[PDB]
């Protein structure tokens, strides 16, 4: 229930709107989170005022490279199971339906394989792929204080 | 009764500082109540100590040292030459390990 | 059950029932506090009200009440070796039971030199400061806490200090003493927890005297005059000398 | 075996328990001079003889683990009291009683446990007549023997 | 609030410098502070409104550093990823990548794994005018950029002092010699 | 265990793991030093029986 | 099955209806476990039954965010569960009230001013 | 030794801190069980 | 094997 002023919210990430900075404010997230989700949203386009169902995740409106406007689903997935996946139609987080017959009109799910020469470089969140690996490191490791740090050392004569 | 002598009577809220236990357990703001809380982990570790490693890396020992101490690991003591007798071997078998 | 009437319930049932009517989470407030200065907060809208090393001044190992019990704990260990009260095989273990309860207290002790503040930032506009303590194994803890929740202890700590009138910084403006303040809920790693102690060291750095009496005295501070100083001085997990 | 060191224990410890006569004392005297001189004051692997080697460590052993050890432990037991009566009395943790009171303890407890064994280490080193600790144990017997108008073996 | 503004006049404030320092001396890329000032608040407020606090100058994420000449603070902490500086052969007039962040796969060189971590640790590529034998560090705290000046030592140093490095380098060498006890016990 | 039982559930101090998939160096050679010597174990002491 | 070890390393062999006097005790705890499984396996069935009558759409515990491999799908998934869990926690009483409800449990006093 | 290859050797997986404590709880469980192992070889060569 | 016995 502490909320981060909407101001230095709206200070942090120029672009934000006053509305979106107290709306992410209302919600449950620490201020470092309540700033970082600010940034990732104003960033990304992402709409705050999605609610979260097993249908979509969430909603982000972008506009391409045409200038189109589109806007993009997040949907809810599941991990490897399409069992534990809710297959629903509902905005909603229960898993209401249950079908007999998953593919109903015999039509096959789909596994989409990527051409390596049609890949491009990772761009969402590239920076976080290795992130999660470095801060189990770091947790436990003890850095050296710069008033302990040596500094001005002789420069290295063939550099 | 209002006036007690030797009793210093309660005029205002007393700190935590005058606790004499601490609480496992808490509430959430919102009713929620944690059975699983920080001073739960700090109250579980002598348990999970002895549990997990204090009692199967001791017991058979000092199950075995008693038992020569006191039983004399058990042996039929009607024999003639030490010397020229087998020995009641001390406990060897593990009790406190599945096998 | 319900049927059986007893004033002492139904004087509950009412208080709960206006407990749950009248009074609302939206509490009206006049402590405010209007400092003297241009606060400068830092690049993410924070200033640092109070900083110290609790575990660098802290007793960490030969500590009076718990030395005790640890040194007690070779004569059990003996007593069961040797057995010189020739006691029976149950009551030898029954000496062997003190080793096994015997470090609980330092790990207690251990533990409480956690929940001495580290760090104090206030954050802007007034109303949530953020504490920063470190464990004795170098886990690092935040946690936002609104200001209304800080209430001081006195210098012993045996009893509540009043608020709007109580000196815990000396005339220069840093600590006079060691204050004690219990927080009402403190949510420590995201679980909350109700009445919890801090400690502010003497030997600790209380930058901004006023802004630090008026967190502790549980005050809304107005940060209206302010100014902000781009230093991207420090980085995340920096060495703090514990 | 067990039945047989239970034995010997206890029954040391109900001799020392009743007291120790005036020409027993000569004997455990010359007892322990004995076994004092050649297992603790020498080194029992210059013996000439395998057996009078073995058998000398075997009793030095028991020396160690039956007198050595446990006037350690007791010596120990002492100095942790006299530390904890200390440690409470000063309010801190305190070291002086640890070395001081634990030698105290040692020197006061070393007398006691060599008095109270002093006829199984002696016995132990009965190798026989062929032998050079053999035959000084066996000298040292027939003086205690004289002493208390018994035979040993 | 009046009690506080009783005693307020005689209150001294302390600075906020403490064990950092200032990073636009040890560091470029940093301008140094700038004090910035509100504007007028706004008279009213509306739900659509942008911050209109004066605009922070943006300083991109360099592709690579250059080789500051003994003077190197990282941009942010690193992994350590090893005490002990290597001993590598660097030819004269190539171009080498020396990793900042630490985590690089490809030992002391960067790979392409800074991309792949939150750090503001870019590679230092630089240039040596002689090839030969070179202690390129592995601490990735050293002032010199890419090579050792014996900080891994006070960086050991400094973990032995704490508490729970003190604890684990006891613990080794209490395991240590319980296989040099057993080792010397094995005869009895 | 006591990491997994006091720090790693959701309200306590839980865990983004990032990481797509593992790269490791030399994983297995790490898990089956153990077992190896377990095995010699076994071995030697079946043929001195034998 | 822990006293069949017992028994294994005491030469019990095993298609064997009869056995020597000293297995006896190890064996009856072993049966007693089989019971122990059998009351468990009782239990099971009782869930399936227990099952019936509740009549609950089950919900994934996942809530559509199986893997956190990005901190938005952390930042997500904290909202709509504090979002859940404050639906879940509708009627259910404040911290105050519940624990003045609890403190002042105990109405039953002799003598009243 | 290295410490990045051996912090990520185990399958990508961090457990070193818990391998650091591990070594001086166990530098003492190991000693009941030494000396009554030592008892028990004593036993079995007389 | 080389010291499994330990003594
Ligand atoms: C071999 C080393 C030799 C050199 C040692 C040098 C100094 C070493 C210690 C330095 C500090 C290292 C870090 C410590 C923990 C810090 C983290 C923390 O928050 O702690 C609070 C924390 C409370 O929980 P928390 O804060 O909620 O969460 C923890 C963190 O958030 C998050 O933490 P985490 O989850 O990451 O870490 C978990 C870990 C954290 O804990 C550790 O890592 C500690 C590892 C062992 C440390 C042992 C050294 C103790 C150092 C002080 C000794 C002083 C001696 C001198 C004075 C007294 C004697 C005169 O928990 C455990 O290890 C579980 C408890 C293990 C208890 C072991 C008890 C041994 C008893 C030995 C004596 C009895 C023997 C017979 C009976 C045996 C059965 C009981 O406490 C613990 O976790 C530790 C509990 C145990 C502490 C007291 C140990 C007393 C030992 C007395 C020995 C007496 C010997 C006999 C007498 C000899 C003289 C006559
Ligand atoms: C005051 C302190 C002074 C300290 C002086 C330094 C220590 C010297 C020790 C030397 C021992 C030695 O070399 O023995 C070889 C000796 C080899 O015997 P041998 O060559 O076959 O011939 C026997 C002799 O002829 C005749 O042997 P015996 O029948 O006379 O056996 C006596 C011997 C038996 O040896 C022992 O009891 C050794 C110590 C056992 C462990 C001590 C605690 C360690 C806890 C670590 C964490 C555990 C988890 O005990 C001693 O000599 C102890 C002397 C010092 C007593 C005070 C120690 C206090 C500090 C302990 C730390 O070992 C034994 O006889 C083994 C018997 C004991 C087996 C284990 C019994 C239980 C152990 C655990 C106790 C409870 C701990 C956990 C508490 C919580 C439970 C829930
Ligand atoms: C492969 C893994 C195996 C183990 C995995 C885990 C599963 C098993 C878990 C077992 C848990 C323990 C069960 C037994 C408990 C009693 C111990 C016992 O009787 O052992 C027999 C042993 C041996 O007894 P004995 O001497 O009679 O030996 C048997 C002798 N014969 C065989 C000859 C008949 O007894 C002891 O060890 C007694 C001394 C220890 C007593 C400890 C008491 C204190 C407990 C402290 C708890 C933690 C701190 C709490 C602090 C609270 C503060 C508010
Ligand atoms: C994996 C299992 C770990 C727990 C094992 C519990 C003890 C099982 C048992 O019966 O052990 C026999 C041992 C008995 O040892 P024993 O059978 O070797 O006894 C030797 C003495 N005679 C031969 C004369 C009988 O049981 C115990 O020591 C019980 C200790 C308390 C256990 C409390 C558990 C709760
Ligand atoms: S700079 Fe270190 S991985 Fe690239
Ligand atoms: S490795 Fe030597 S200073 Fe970095």
């Amino acid at each position: 229930y502490c909320q981060m002023d909407p101001e230095e919210i709206m200070r942090r990430v120029p672009g934000i709107t006053r509305k979106e900075a107290e709306f992410i404010t209302k919600l449950g997230l620490s201020p470092q989170e309540q700033v970082d989700f600010a940034y990732i949203a104003y960033n990304i386009g992402l709409d705050i005022f999605y609610f979260t169902n097993q249908m979509f995740v969430a909603r982000q409106v972008v506009t391409n490279s045409k200038g189109e406007k589109v806007e993009v689903l997040w949907n809810a997935q599941c991990y490897e199971d399409i069992a534990q996946l809710n297959v629903g139609f509902a905005p909603v987080l229960e898993s209401v339906d249950y079908h007999w017959e998953i593919f109903l009109w015999a039509d096959p799910p789909i596994k989409p394989n990527n051409d390596f020469d049609l890949n491009v470089p990772c761009t969402w969140f590239e920076y976080e792929q290795e992130w999660w690996m470095e801060s189990c490191i770091q947790e436990d490791q003890f850095n050296l204080p710069e008033d302990e740090r040596p500094y001005n050392t002789p420069r290295n004569p063939h550099c | 009764p209002n006036n007690i002598k030797g009793l210093i009577p309660k005029t205002c809220r007393l700190p935590a500082t005058r606790n004499w236990y601490r609480r496992t357990s808490s509430f959430e703001r919102n009713g929620f109540f944690n059975i699983h809380t920080p001073v739960l982990n700090t109250k579980m570790i002598p348990w999970l100590l002895f549990i997990v490693l204090t009692w199967g890396w001791s017991s058979f020992q000092i199950g075995g040292y008693n038992y020569e101490r006191f039983d004399d690991n058990g042996e039929r003591r009607n024999t003639l030459y030490w010397k020229l007798s087998p020995v009641e071997f001390p406990q060897s078998k593990l009790w406190n390990r599945p096998s | 059950l319900n049927h059986v009437q007893n004033m002492l319930e139904e004087n509950l049932k009412y208080d709960a029932q206006k407990y749950n009517d009248e009074v609302a989470v939206i509490q009206k407030t006049s402590r405010i506090y209007k400092p003297t200065y241009t606060i400068e907060f830092n690049r993410e809208g924070e200033v640092l009200v109070y900083s110290a090393d609790p575990i660098k001044n802290s007793v960490v190992y030969f500590k009076y009440p718990y030395v005790l019990y640890e040194a007690a704990i070779p004569l059990f260990i003996w007593a069961w070796i040797y057995n010189p009260l020739e006691l029976s095989k149950n009551a030898v273990n029954s000496l062997l039971i003190y080793p096994n309860i015997a470090w609980i207290p330092r790990m207690w002790y251990w533990r409480s030199l956690q929940y001495k503040i580290q760090k104090m930032y206030l954050l802007r506009g007034g109303k949530v400061a953020k504490i920063e303590t470190q464990s004795l194994a170098g886990d690092r803890f935040t946690s936002w806490v609104e200001t209304y929740q800080f209430h001081p202890l006195t210098q012993d700590q045996k009893n509540f200090d009043n608020q709007d009138n109580a000196e815990f910084l000396e005339d220069e403006g840093q600590l006079k003493y060691e204050l004690g303040v219990q927080l009402d809920n403190l949510q420590e790693m995201g679980t909350t927890s109700q009445d919890i102690v801090i400690n502010f060291m003497k030997e600790g750095t209380v930058h901004h005297p006023e802004l630090f009496e008026a967190i502790v005295k549980g005050y809304n501070i107005d940060t209206s005059d302010y100014v902000i100083n781009t230093a991207n001085n420090l980085r995340a997990r920096e060495g703090n000398h514990n | 075996s067990c039945t047989t060191r239970r034995f010997i224990d206890e029954k040391e410890k109900l001799e020392y328990s009743r007291g120790y006569n005036q020409q027993e004392l000569e004997a455990s005297k010359l007892r322990k001079d004995f076994v004092k001189k050649y297992i603790v004051d020498f080194d029992t692997t210059l013996y000439k003889t395998q057996v009078e080697r073995d058998w000398a460590y075997i009793a030095k052993r028991e020396y160690r683990y039956e007198v050595q050890l446990k006037s350690i432990g007791y010596g120990g037991a002492l100095a942790n009291a006299v530390l904890l009566w200390r440690i409470y009395a000063n309010k801190k943790m305190v070291f002086w009683p640890i070395p001081i009171v634990g030698a105290l303890g040692y020197l006061y407890f070393q007398p006691v446990f060599f008095q109270k064994s002093n006829k199984r280490f002696f016995d132990m080193c009965n190798v026989g007549e062929e032998y050079y600790l053999g035959r000084e144990r066996n000298k040292i017997l027939r003086e205690c023997n004289k002493i208390l108008n018994v035979e040993d073996f | 609030m009046s009690a506080i503004l009783k005693r307020a006049a005689k209150y001294k404030r302390v600075s906020s410098i403490l064990c950092e320092g200032e990073a636009h001396l040890r560091d470029p890329f940093t301008p140094p502070p700038v004090i910035l000032k509100p504007p007028a608040p706004r008279k009213d407020k509306k739900p659509d409104d942008i911050t209109d606090f004066p605009a922070q100058k943006l300083i991109p994420l360099p592709e690579s550093i250059p080789y500051q000449e003994g003077k190197y603070r990282p941009a942010s902490i690193p992994m350590v990823a090893g005490f002990f500086p290597y001993n590598c052969y660097l030819q004269q007039g190539k171009v080498y990548s020396w990793c900042s962040c630490g985590i690089s796969q490809s030992g002391p060189w960067c790979d392409g794994l800074c991309n792949s971590v939150v750090t503001r640790c870019r590679p230092v590529v630089f240039n040596v005018s002689q090839s030969g034998y070179y202690k390129i560090c592995n601490c990735k705290f050293s002032a010199n950029a890419p090579f050792c000046n014996n900080t891994h030592r006070k960086m050991v140093r400094y973990h032995h002092q704490t508490h729970r490095g003190f604890y684990e380098i006891w613990g080794a060498a209490l395991f240590v010699l319980g296989w040099v006890y057993m080792g010397f016990n094995y005869y009895t | 265990i006591l990491k997994v039982a006091r720090f790693r559930v959701l309200k306590m101090r839980p865990k983004i793991s990032t990481s797509y998939r593992p790269h490791g160096k030399w994983g297995d050679f790490l898990a089956c030093i153990i077992p190896l010597i377990w095995c010699i174990n076994i071995l030697t002491n079946s043929n001195l029986i034998l | 099955f822990v006293p069949l070890f017992y028994l294994g390393f005491s030469g019990m062999p095993r298609r064997i209806h009869d056995y020597p006097v000293v297995f006896m005790g190890w064996h009856s705890m072993s049966t007693t476990g089989h019971f122990i499984t059998l009351v468990g396996i009782i239990f099971f069935f009782l869930m399936m039954f227990d099952s019936h009558i509740e009549r609950r759409a089950s919900t994934s515990t996942t809530l559509g965010l199986p893997r956190w491999y990005k901190r938005i799908s952390y930042y997500i998934f904290k909202i709509r569960y504090l979002q859940h869990t404050k639906s879940k926690m509708n009627g259910i009483p404040g911290s105050t009230v519940r624990l003045m409800l609890i403190n002042r449990h105990f109405v039953e006093y002799e003598v009243y001013e | 030794r290295n410490r990045y290859w051996w912090y990520r050797s185990l399958y990508d997986d961090y457990v070193a801190r818990e391998a650091k404590l591990a070594f001086g709880i166990a530098a003492f469980i190991w000693l009941p069980h030494y000396y009554w192992g030592i008892h028990l070889n004593r036993a079995f060569e007389v | 094997a080389l010291f499994f016995m330990a003594n």
